[PDB]
């Protein structure tokens, strides 16, 4: 079942563009 | 009375104008995240406390591949997980031929983070 | 075999966090 | 007039982030939301500033992801969608294992987080 790849895959984009916006406010130190 | 900063495994001093070669109690360095990594946290500097030594938290953490999909009468194994240095397994079913790859790593592309090898194929 | 409930509970703590994490620093 | 702007919450945002008042009277109540990835816990939503000027409130909104619940010996743990609030997953046992237990589980509101209606039955005999 191709089911519990999706939600892995689900799961790490969301938390990278989560990640990315984190990013917006680190860069300001 | 530190000596020079270290390259981390997960970062490395920005400013390149080398090893002044000694630092006072107290003095930071900003480091930048090394490929395959990512900031983690607000704070991305060393400091030379009392003893001498640098002194820091950890500030960038492993960049995440993706699952690289099913396998076709074969399957893909989870050793660890799909982080920056990981590696991944493929067998077959049965008796079935694998072609292609039987491991694959998650490994630094470009500018971002990705699968030495594809998926291999089960046949005949 | 468990290793992907593993990773699956590592990234939804981690989402969770993430999140958190966000809105501390709206709040700065 | 007690209570000071009300502190950022991790689960929900104002309503209204106009008014600028920064102070608020005992009794005041600020109804909020839940912020993305959260969902409606309690049906009462909102701050209210009490006698010694803090903000008063329950959890109202909490994370929607349910954790995989983990394997299920000698069967099977399916998702059907995903783990989120109001998803089911199914539970079967493999060769001729009898299932004791329920068969299915959603992921619902459960005290300060969110949680599994029921948990995974076993697969013996």
């Amino acid at each position: 079942i191709s089911q519990e790849s999706k939600l892995i895959n689900t799961l790490t984009d969301e938390n990278e563009k989560l990640r990315e916006e984190l990013q917006q406010y680190y860069a300001l130190s | 009375n530190c000596g020079p900063p270290p390259t981390l495994s997960f970062a490395a001093p920005m400013d390149i104008t080398l090893t002044e070669t000694r630092f006072k109690t107290g003095t930071t360095l900003k480091y930048t995240c090394l490929p395959g990594y990512v900031r983690s946290h607000s704070t991305q500097t060393l400091t030379c406390n009392s003893d001498g030594e640098w002194v820091y938290n950890t500030f960038c953490i492993y960049k995440r591949c993706r699952h690289p999909g099913e396998l076709r009468n074969g399957q893909v194994e989870i050793k660890t997980d799909l982080s920056f240095g990981s590696q991944i397994e493929f067998s077959c079913s049965e008796g079935f031929f694998l072609i292609g790859s039987t491991t694959s790593r998650c490994e630094v592309q470009d500018r971002g983070v990705g699968w030495s090898h594809p998926l291999p194929q089960c046949e005949i």
